[PDB]
RNA sequence: AGGCUGAUAACCUA
RNA sequence: AUUCCGUUAACGAACGAGACCUCAGCCUGCUAACUAGCUAUGCGGAGGUUCCCUUCGCGGCCAGCUUCUUAGAGGGACUACGGCCUUUUAGGCCGCGGAAGUUUGAGGCAAUAACAGGUCUGUGAUGCCCUUAGAUGUUCUGGGCCGCACGCGCGCUACACUGAUGUAUUCAACGAGCUUAUAGCCUUGGCCGACAGGCCCGGGUAAUCUUUGAAAUUUCAUCGUGAUGGGGAUAGAUCAUUGCAAUUGUUGGUCUUCAACGAGGAAUUCCUAGUAAGCGCGAGUCAUCAGCUCGCGUUGACUACGUCCCUGCCCUUUGUACACACC
RNA sequence: UUGAC
């Protein structure tokens, strides 16, 4: 079989891909990368040291799969529950400067353009780039 | 264009199942079946392929497309789907003792594999935060 | 009889046997009684008294997981646990796990109890109530403000109440609801 | 009730113990090793990891919740 | 001394007790087909379902 | 896994506050007040120091480098917005305080505002709630 | 020559809705013009839940109160003034006619 | 006179049947208290069904 | 002081 | 079920119950959809080996079609069928088949006679009484309704590892929405900002746009039985938003502060299946403010299939010095 | 006698 995004695993897609985005080096991280959260509703900042990186390879697979998602879809997709004390929990907003910079440095790698009826859309250049990473995954 | 198109429900998620002439593929929403998510639910999946064996499913090319419900009712309507499929092409396109045969076993195992559940949520009453529950009740 | 189920696709319901006669009709765990793959079905099984005795063992011993309010319907980690459990319960006795949970469920059902207070008998449907509701409280109390895992403490507590030792939970309380029996005949 | 004083990082003699001994379990999982070795569940993580480094331990599940391990040659 | 044995409920002659939790029933000794008498049970039983009897000299009046 | 060598120490003394030689480095800096998770976590990474390992295994140095941070955290570049000290009523500067310094700060502002007769500040003498809450029924430990 | 024109139909009660509808689609077919429905959209529950006292005393219950409008479409093949010819003969009360040309 | 701003809150709204500014229904614009509703909703259209 | 009682006494708890 | 069969000095009727109406559950049958889709086809992108295969995007009122969606009309269950039990009865238990076998589920409606039950503070409903220009009318400014030794009721958050945190991953339903004034409602997209929030271009009076629309859960890692990374009260500093106005913190952010609480005495509430419980969402209120209420879906059990012991209710017989009726 | 108990 010749296999693509959809015939593998989201969870070693995204590991194998943020390896990928990491090593070529043409991702500017911006100063702030270590000091924020990933919005409000977070307790802490990311574990991970490279949280940027795994983070921009799951927005390319969503633009992926789906085109037109803009930077307030990506605060919803990211978002989840905030804790409020002693009150019920709530929905809440994920960050959106980290979603935009991510977008628009996917866009000047050419992995991602502007959709005409608008957000983001994969173009040529990022379906061959997502689809080779997702081939030299081993089967497991 | 022998191809059948057959439904499965478990409350609100509906599963549809396009069953044509092909050569074993069995995909959901583009994504092959092995990797249905959750992890555990996906022997429940999986049970109409297991109950019948994959020789049987060799001649045939199944593309599901799910919506509504949940992360397990989608599972059981997928479950249901499928097995209504190759049930409703073995009557059309192969025999009537062929699909007498498979549907045996569907039953004997599990009558749920054709045959939806009925059970929905009940409405909430006034008077109480469920359907049944009421509120506390205080005397004094 | 032979089948080709095995639970988790990993345990085979062949050899599986039910010695006691009481009880037999009630344990729904051998391979000509609707052996299941996964003991998750959405079954309506209290439609009708004595319905639930059709409802696989593996299954019961899962409801019987989501406590306390916390894990209310939180089946997909129950069925976990049981999982795991099994896995580490083939490790430790070198047996079938599913002959030594049906061994834990009818080692653990007491068969005398005490009522209005006189000595009467316990029904072979209450005695596996009973026995599954003991086997599973025992877990969750030496699980609770403990570094063992839910599943570890599930195997120790089945393997125990399997071997009959007077260590599990379920074996203790059985002798105490049958010792108080025996004090009001 | 006493407070448990489990050991964040190995001393030579329990290190010794582990290496020895801790092979030779049936079922191995980091609440088994805390147990045994009075070490805390953070260091038992990092030790089945050196023991499957080593191939002195097989592994029989895997989960973020529960991880299973058990001798990789028996008796 | 007691000596643990089965019996088959043959009838169900009502439910007793002052909360109606207890059922007697009509059992016949498996191991003495001849042998009949009345066990009060607690917990669901229907017809044909098998009894433990820790001691079987014991009787149950009617309507106890 | 690795094993303790003689150099690991069970307490350490930070800015006059016992810290546990036995817990994650990020999570032993939060002992001293004034320093929470947030601001114990970008500290260490600030100070180059790996949060994989205990605070008894840093070194003298490399404990007194996570202070400098801390003491000067404008020159190692964390905003202002990050400080629990912004804007100073006296000074206007932007400061993490911490440990005694903290406690003075606090005893600062209630003394300034009870000296004016602030609303606020006759609450705190009167040991009362000052954020509006409801008195009639909560808060009963007298 | 040929527009598409859009005939949208709005009322609360379905007989007299369904009686127009069918006046329209038999009303063209007369005329041998192509007819696309009717199309009936889903319909909107408007929906009112009160208090049964006047005041706040007793059991507290309420009413469920629901106004249910049923919407639906026609499209209808032809020349405007066709379409005002089959429209223009009288409606049952409550339904309201609305004709407009499709912006395709 | 008159002359604090009447913009928004309960004192700008009144119920157009009474008068009454107390449980307005400004739900689809009736704009009427709760209990002039009742009493007016089978002629408005409201009907009970469940 | 709380609980039990429509309420009081009795009773029960702290 | 005062539901029926029968009995019978009654006969024949009227109400309530049932019927009924709404929602939900079955229909590959009917009607028919560019504001809903599917299948096929054409073109294009990517992957694999030019055909071919996998996948995605776009187009076609002359591809076709209605399975999925919508909503009209109908159909469907009657306990029909089998066994057994009951009096020839009325009916009941079990079972096949069936979407469904509790009046299939859940509601709405709902008798006679009552209560000195609540409401004159919903009403240009209202009698009598009071007041009516140093007004109990009306409006304006400010404060109060929230004030805190304490007692009580409905709740929210918890005491953790069946967990918290940080990743990765991923599936609903009910519903609601604007005066266009630069723009007053729901807001996509772009840009600026760590967040909060701001600027710009727009869509939608709506199956058309917001809506490509949740959380618990799933997954990997860290934490490791320590009031601990459980818990988040109390409090300091500071920033922004709503408003004419925020102090007695409106609310929303950031860092810091880090209380009780280790499962709760006597007692006591609710609940029998898509229910309990857990999980979030919409709506009402609304300039701003939800721990509330009314709905919605998601995950999904234990136990019972009884009894009159407690608390009550219905019918019959019976006792009564009660009739304001055992308070 | 009817109710209530
Ligand atoms: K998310
Ligand atoms: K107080
Ligand atoms: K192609
Ligand atoms: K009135
Ligand atoms: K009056
Ligand atoms: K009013
Ligand atoms: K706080
Ligand atoms: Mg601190
Ligand atoms: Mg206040
Ligand atoms: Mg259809
Ligand atoms: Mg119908
Ligand atoms: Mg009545
Ligand atoms: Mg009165
Ligand atoms: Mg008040
Ligand atoms: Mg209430
Ligand atoms: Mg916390
Ligand atoms: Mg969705
Ligand atoms: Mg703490
Ligand atoms: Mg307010
Ligand atoms: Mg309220
Ligand atoms: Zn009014």
């Amino acid at each position: 079989p010749a296999r693509s995004v959809k015939d593998v695993s989201p969870h070693d897609f995204v590991k194998a891909y943020a390896a990928h985005l990491k090593r070529s080096g043409k991702l500017e991280l911006p100063e702030w990368t270590d000091i924020v959260k990933t919005g409000k509703l977070k307790e802490l900042a990311p574990y991970d040291p490279d949280w940027y990186y795994i983070r921009a390879a799951s927005m390319a697979r969503k633009i992926y799969l789906r085109g037109g998602i803009g930077v307030g879809g990506f605060r919803r997709i990211y978002g989840g529950n905030q804790r409020n004390g002693s009150r019920p929990r709530h929905f809440c907003k994920s960050s959106g400067s980290v979603a935009r910079h991510i977008l628009q440095q996917l866009q000047t790698m050419n992995i991602i353009d502007f959709d005409p009826k608008g957000g983001r859309r994969i173009t040529s250049n990022g379906q061959r780039d997502l689809d080779q990473v997702a081939g030299r995954i081993s089967a497991a | 264009v022998e191809s059948v198109q057959c439904f499965g429900r478990k409350k609100t998620a509906v599963a549809v199942t396009h069953c044509k002439r092909g050569r074993g593929l069995i995909k959901i929403n583009g994504v092959p079946i092995e990797l249905v998510q959750p992890e555990i639910l996906r022997y429940k999946a999986f049970e109409p392929i297991l109950l019948l064996g994959r020789h049987r499913f060799a001649g045939v090319d199944m593309r599901i497309r799910v919506k509504g419900g949940g992360h397990t009712s989608q599972i059981y309507a997928i479950r249901q789907s499928i097995a209504k499929a190759l049930v409703a092409f073995y009557q059309k396109y192969v025999d009537e003792q062929q699909k007498k045969e498979i549907k045996d076993i569907l039953i004997r195992y599990d009558r749920t594999l054709l045959v939806a559940d009925p059970r929905r949520c009940e409405p909430k009453k006034f008077g109480g935060r469920g359907a049944r529950s009421r509120f506390q009740k205080s005397y004094r | 009889p032979h089948t080709d189920v095995l639970l988790f696709n990993r345990w085979s319901y062949d050899g599986v046997q039910i010695a006691d006669m009481s009880v037999e009709d009630y344990i729904t765990a051998t391979a000509n009684k609707h052996p299941t793959y996964m003991p998750h079905t959405a079954g309506r099984y209290q439609a009708k008294r004595f319905r639930k005795a059709q409802c696989p063992i593996v299954e019961r011993l899962t409801n019987s997981l989501m406590m306390h309010g916390r894990n209310n319907g939180k089946k997909l980690m129950a069925v976990r646990i049981i999982k795991h459990a099994m896995e580490i319960i083939h490790l430790l006795t070198d047996q079938n796990p599913i002959q030594v949970i049906v061994d834990a469920v009818i080692n653990s059902g007491p068969r005398e109890d005490a009522t209005r207070r006189q000595a009467v008998d316990i029904s072979p449907l209450r005695r596996v109530n009973q026995a599954i509701y003991l086997l599973t409280t025992g877990a969750r109390e030496s699980a609770f403000r403990n570094i063992k895992t839910i599943a570890e403490c599930l195997a120790d507590e089945l393997i125990n109440a399997a071997k009959g030792s007077s260590n599990s939970y379920a074996i203790k309380k059985k002798d105490e609801i049958e010792r108080v029996a025996k004090a009001n005949r | 009730k006493e407070k448990v004083n489990n050991m964040v990082l190995f001393d030579k003699g329990t290190y010794d113990k582990l290496i020895t001994e801790a092979p030779k379990y049936k079922l191995i999982t980091p609440s088994v090793l805390s147990d045994r070795l009075r070490i805390s569940g953070s260091l038992a993580r990092k030790a089945i990891r050196e023991l499957m480094a080593k191939g002195l331990i097989r592994m029989v599940s895997a989960h973020a919740s529960q991880q299973i391990y058990t001798r990789a040659t028996n008796t | 001394e007691s000596v643990t044995k089965h019996a088959i409920v043959i009838k169900i002659m009502g439910r007793t007790g002052s909360r109606g939790q207890v059922t007697q029933v009509r059992v016949k000794f498996l191991d003495d087909q001849n042998r009949f008498i009345m066990r009060n049970v607690k917990g669901p039983v229907r017809e044909g379902d098998i009894l433990t009897l820790l001691e079987s000299e014991r009787e149950a009046r009617r309507l106890r | 896994s690795l094993v303790a060598n003689e150099e690991f120490q069970h307490i350490l003394r930070v800015q006059n506050t016992n810290v546990d030689g036995k817990q994650k480095i990020m999570f032993a800096l939060t002992s001293i007040k004034g320093i929470g998770r947030r601001f114990a976590n970008i500290a260490c990474k600030k100070a180059d120091i790996d949060m994989n390992k205990r605070a008894g295994e840093l070194t003298a140095a490399e404990l007194d480098s996570l202070m400098v941070v801390v003491a000067n955290p404008r020159q190692f570049k964390i905003p202002d917005w990050f400080l629990n000290r912004q804007k100073d009523y006296k000074d206007g500067k932007f400061s993490q305080v911490t440990s005694n310094a903290l406690d003075m700060k606090l005893r600062d502002d209630l003394e300034r505002l009870k000296k004016i007769r602030n609303h606020r500040g006759l609450r705190h003498y009167w040991g009362l709630r000052v954020r509006g809450q409801h008195t009639k029924t909560t808060g009963r430990r007298g | 020559m040929i527009h598409k024109i859009r005939i949208t139909l709005s009322s609360k009660n379905v007989k007299n809705l369904e009686k127009v509808c069918a006046d329209l689609v038999r009303g063209a077919k007369d005329k041998r013009l192509r007819v696309k429905g009717p199309v009936r959209m889903p319909t909107k529950v408007l929906n009112i839940t009160t208090r049964k006292s006047p005041c706040g005393e007793g059991t507290n219950t309420w009413d469920r109160f629901e106004l249910r409008v049923h919407k639906r479409v026609i499209d209808l093949f032809s020349s405007p003034d066709v379409v005002k010819q089959i429209t223009s003969i009288t409606i049952e009360p409550g339904v309201e006619v609305e004709v407009t040309i499709a912006e395709s | 006179w008159n002359a604090h701003p009447k913009n928004y809150g309960p004192g700008s709204r009144t119920c157009r049947v009474c008068g009454n500014p107390h449980a307005i229904i400004r739900k689809y614009g009736l704009m009427c208290c709760r209990q002039c509703f009742r009493s007016n909703a089978k002629e408005i259209g409201f009907i009970k069904y469940r």
